[PDB]
């Protein structure tokens, strides 16, 4: 038979989970700069292109960051 | 196909439904919405050429290497 | 380029913005409205739920189980 | 049904051959000698002249409004600005007005469900309209 | 064909109970039965869902 | 394989080939058939069918 | 240029400066389709293929057929 | 908010400069030189014409009417005739629509009193609208 | 004088002729409807006196006078 | 017996796995660009062939991202 | 007692965990283009042939992310 | 038939999720301060602008954690 069920908790569990990516994102973030460094090593008289490449890396890692955290808080307070 | 069918119904949506926030307040928000919606639209395209093609590419590259891996060649003396 | 003798551009573009401006007040008084009475049609919805269940709940006294 | 249709032939003609502007009269001889529309062709070139004249209107706005703005406008001012001035206002409430009965659709301000005329509302004689 | 099964579920279920409306109310059943396609999965669910104390018909209406 | 032919520079040289005619002609009607759902399904006099609670695919393919 | 995806051809060069500095050039003998030719707009003054017909009028007369397309059945409705 | 401003400005200003039309560009210098606008001038010019060529229309409309009813046009029908009749004939469709449309002051026809749509007006959210 | 090369201002007229020939059937259409709903307003209230009336013999017959 | 449940809550469950799909593509995108940089390190003079391989890799990744994220919102919207 | 239960938003639940395949596949495809960058530093005359093989590697890769897709659609519509 | 629940509880498990977050932001972290130890050892004289290059990295991969911080916390006192 019929039973509909609406439990209110569960978009708690949800958001948490939305947020889990957030590591691949921030882990993403450090191994960027943890290549730029050795490259501004390498080659230190491209120390300004390379931290452009660096932030635009950052840009689009970032922008995937906030994809997800926009359905971590839509569903925090819906 | 699944993709591309999703997406189109989204954008239907929002131009049909929405399209009078050019004339609101909140015109910017519809604008930025609808450039992106514009260039998703772009991007899914050009991704499904590109790989129907390849598709077709594997799909004979596979039977080939199952002749090739049976294929013994002599030389020319 | 000597200075100016008429100012029509200035004026036809404040022109365009007090429209604007005006379908932006008219716009707002509507979408205020339109919230207004979804509020009250929920609110009638709701009273037609209580009176139903009010009413079951009487026949289920009547009932006497 | 024809009687009246070759009067205002007529009349027309004569009008067409009243008028003493020379450019006038020269255009309506090439274009009838050529079989074209001179109104259409007057049409045609006043959008083309419009369309090449937008980013004139763009400059001409940028240096008003920084003769506006210099100060250099009130500096002059006179009775005749005044008068300008007010007929800009006018036509700047006059806009706002409309543009509100626009925007909201309606020409008088929609009922609130509160309001003791909802009755109004319910006792419409067409509810389709 | 899903315009017609439209028309037909929801207005008696028999073709004749359909042709029993006029064109105009004909009309006006399509053009919704179109408004929920634009909607789609975006749309609002009051569409298909009746919420609790409507005064509409629901599913027993013709059974 | 996308190699040569017509190109118009501008849009108002979409009329100097056939091809182009009939290629504008669609997009004009692919562009302007949105305004039109716009006015017709964002109606004031349009009204949901009363009965939309009595059936609905969602019922049937459930 | 470009419209869309699609790329104008544009043809390579053959003659080398030395050569190309002694060419005379007579526009006198070229086409009236093509003078003053700009590589950046080379049909600028090519003929309409229908005198009047606009690439604005045609682009309306689409526009006009989609409204046709919505809006029939609005006046006309028909039974099922 | 400036520098938006004179960029703008700027390209406004290298666009008007680009064009290479005589015509335009003697009356954008004396227009400058005058300090009048050039394009009001250009819409005053228009519409005096058009006032002065309304009886040319007129004649015009009658020329075209006998051209028509005598069968002159007729007998030397083209293809290219055939494509304006096309595009006339659409344009007529797409403005009887319109005009049904607004002469009934509504997208869909009005509901009569004894069809079962009845219901859906009673239960509009809105009922100003 | 030459024969038109253009039929520009017959068109004009036409169009305008058109657009007043739709004007006038969605204006019949809408007097039609409101003289419909006019009907069935009164059709409405008679019913409503009818009830009334027959409500007050009721109550008459109960007063048993 | 034939018992049938129906809950409202789990869209906001599966939805927010799919926001965990989004981890991987995060962090990839992230490797792409670290290797950029010591690329252009590496070979500075091809700074702009190397730029356009990166940007075809983050296209490629996003696309994979995006399946993902129609599901995300399809769920939460169903 | 026996019961014949049916719960119907498990569904939901299900196609979420498909899309983490996804976390992989994307990931996977930005290793491929890493590498590329680091052998087209090493090795330009050779791009073009690198770049084919990272084509086809990207297609291998992909496929496997499409398979996950499908569960998804499978579940996400029955 | 219409029914709701609401379980309290819930409200923790989402909150221990979202820690998972830090997980990949930590990590990051290390491979930053990984990779600025051998870009020091091969240019000494850059100690500077590499510390300064990895602490900017730190900040971008904090404000990760501070998200995902900020997640945990609201779901936990909510
Ligand atoms: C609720 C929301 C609903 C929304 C619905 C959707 C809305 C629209 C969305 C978009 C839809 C798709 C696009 C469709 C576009 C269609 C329009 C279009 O393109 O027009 C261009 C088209 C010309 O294009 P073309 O052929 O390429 O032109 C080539 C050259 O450019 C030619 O250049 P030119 O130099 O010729 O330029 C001038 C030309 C161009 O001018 C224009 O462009 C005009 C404006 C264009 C837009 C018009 C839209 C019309 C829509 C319906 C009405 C809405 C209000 C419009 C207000 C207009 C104000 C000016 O002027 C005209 O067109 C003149 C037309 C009027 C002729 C007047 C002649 C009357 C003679 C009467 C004699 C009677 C004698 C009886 C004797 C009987 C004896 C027994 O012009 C028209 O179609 C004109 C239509 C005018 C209709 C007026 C109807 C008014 C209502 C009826 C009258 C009621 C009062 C009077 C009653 C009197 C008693 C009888
Ligand atoms: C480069 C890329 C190209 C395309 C690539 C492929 C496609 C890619 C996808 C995207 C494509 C975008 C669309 C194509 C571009 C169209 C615009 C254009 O360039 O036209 C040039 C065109 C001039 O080119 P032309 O070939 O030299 O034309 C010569 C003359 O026009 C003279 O022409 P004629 O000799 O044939 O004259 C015929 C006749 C015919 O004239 C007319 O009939 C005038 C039109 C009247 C309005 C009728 C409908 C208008 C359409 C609106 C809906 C459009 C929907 C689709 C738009 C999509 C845009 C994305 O004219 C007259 O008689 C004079 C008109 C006097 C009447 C004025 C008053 C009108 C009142 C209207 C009343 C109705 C209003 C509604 C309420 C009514 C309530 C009762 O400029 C205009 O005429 C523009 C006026 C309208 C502007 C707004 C139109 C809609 C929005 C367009 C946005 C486009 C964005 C592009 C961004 C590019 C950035 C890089
Ligand atoms: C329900 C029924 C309700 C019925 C209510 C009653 C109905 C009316 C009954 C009668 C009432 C009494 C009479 C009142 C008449 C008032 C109108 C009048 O006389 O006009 C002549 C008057 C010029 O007369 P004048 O000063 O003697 O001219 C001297 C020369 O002849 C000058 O000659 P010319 O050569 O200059 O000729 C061209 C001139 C003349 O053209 C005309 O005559 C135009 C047509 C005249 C009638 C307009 C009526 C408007 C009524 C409201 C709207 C209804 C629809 C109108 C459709 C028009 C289509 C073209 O063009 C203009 O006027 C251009 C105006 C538009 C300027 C565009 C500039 C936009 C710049 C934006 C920049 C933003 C940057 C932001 C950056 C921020 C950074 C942080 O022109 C106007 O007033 C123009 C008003 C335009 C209003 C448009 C509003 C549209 C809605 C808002 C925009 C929403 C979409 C876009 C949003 C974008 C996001 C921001
Ligand atoms: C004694 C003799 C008497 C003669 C009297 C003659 C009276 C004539 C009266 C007017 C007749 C008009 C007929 C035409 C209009 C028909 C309208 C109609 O039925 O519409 C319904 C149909 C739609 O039927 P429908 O209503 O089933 O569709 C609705 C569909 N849904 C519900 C999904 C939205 O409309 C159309 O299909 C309109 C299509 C466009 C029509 C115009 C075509 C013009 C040519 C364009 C192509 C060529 C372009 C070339 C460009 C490039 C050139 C190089
Ligand atoms: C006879 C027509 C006269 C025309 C005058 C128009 C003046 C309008 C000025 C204000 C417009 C903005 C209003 C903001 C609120 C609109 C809300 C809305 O959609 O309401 C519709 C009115 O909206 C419409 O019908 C039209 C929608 C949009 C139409 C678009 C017109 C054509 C646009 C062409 C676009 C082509 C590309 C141009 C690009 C330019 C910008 C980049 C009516 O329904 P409601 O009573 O609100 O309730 C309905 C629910 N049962």
């Amino acid at each position: 038979s019929t039973v509909a069920i609406s439990v209110q908790g569960l978009h708690y569990v949800g958001t948490g989970l939305a947020a889990i990516a957030l590591a691949g994102v921030g882990l993403g973030i450090g191994t960027i700069f943890g290549n730029l460094l050795v490259a501004c090593a390498r080659q230190p008289n491209l120390t300004k292109m390379l931290f452009n490449y660096a932030i635009l890396g950052f840009a689009l890692t970032e922008a995937i960051g906030l994809f997800a955290l926009m359905l971590a808080f839509l569903m925090l307070f819906s | 196909h699944f993709l591309l069918l999703m997406f189109f119904d989204f954008f239907y949506f929002i131009f049909v439904f929405f399209f009078y926030g050019v004339f609101c307040y909140w015109f910017i928000l519809f604008i930025f919405v609808f450039c992106f919606c514009l260039l998703f639209y772009v991007f899914l395209y050009l991704l499904d050429l590109f790989a129907a093609i390849l598709q077709l590419f594997i799909f004979c590259n596979m039977i080939l290497q199952l002749i090739m891996d049976f294929l013994l060649f002599l030389l020319f003396v | 380029k000597a200075a100016p003798k008429t100012l029509h551009q200035v004026r036809n573009v404040a022109y365009f913005f007090a429209a604007w401006l005006g379908v932006q007040k008219g716009y707002i008084e509507k979408s205020a409205n339109d919230r207004l009475w979804v509020e009250h049609q929920r609110k009638v919805r709701q009273q037609n739920v209580e009176r139903q269940q009010a009413l079951d709940s009487i026949k289920l006294m009547q009932q006497g189980v | 049904l024809c009687n009246a249709a070759s009067k205002v032939q007529a009349r027309s003609a004569k009008k067409l051959a009243a008028l003493t502007d020379a450019g006038i009269q020269k255009t309506i001889s090439e274009h009838n000698a050529n079989g074209t529309d001179a109104a259409v062709s007057s049409t045609k070139r006043y959008l083309a002249e419009q369309r090449q004249l937008f980013h004139y209107r763009v400059v001409r706005f940028f240096d008003e409004c920084h003769y506006i703005i210099s100060g250099e406008y009130f500096a002059q001012y006179t009775k005749v600005n005044l008068i300008w001035d007010l007929r800009f206002l006018t036509k700047l409430v006059v806009l706002f007005l409309i543009g509100t009965v626009l925007g909201r659709q309606s020409i008088f301000p929609p009922i609130d469900p509160d309001s003791p005329l909802v009755e109004a509302l319910v006792t419409k004689v067409n509810p389709n309209y | 064909d899903h315009v017609e099964k439209a028309m037909i579920m929801r207005w008696g279920g028999t073709l004749e109970d359909v042709r029993k409306l006029s064109a105009k109310d004909q009309l006006r059943v399509r053009c919704f039965t179109d408004i929920e396609k634009l909607y789609s999965a975006y749309g609002p669910k009051d569409t298909y869902l009746q919420p609790p104390g409507d005064t509409l018909p629901g599913k027993d209406f013709y059974r | 394989m996308l190699l040569g032919g017509f190109v118009p520079r501008r849009f108002s040289q979409f009329n100097r080939d056939p091809c182009w005619m009939f290629f504008i002609f669609s997009v004009g009607f692919w562009l302007g058939e949105y305004p039109a759902m716009m006015i017709k399904y964002n109606a004031r006099d349009l009204v949901y069918d009363p009965h939309r609670y009595v059936w609905s695919h969602h019922d049937d393919h459930h | 240029y470009n419209m869309l995806v699609f790329r104008d051809p544009k043809r390579r060069p053959q003659l080398s400066e030395e050569e190309r500095a002694k060419v005379v050039v007579n526009q006198a003998e070229w086409p009236e389709e093509f003078k003053d030719f700009d590589p950046d707009d080379p049909y600028k003054n090519s003929p309409e293929i229908i005198k009047g017909m606009s690439s604005w009028n045609l682009f309306l007369w689409g526009v006009e057929c989609a409204f046709i397309y919505q809006f029939y059945e609005l006046v006309f409705p028909k039974s099922i």
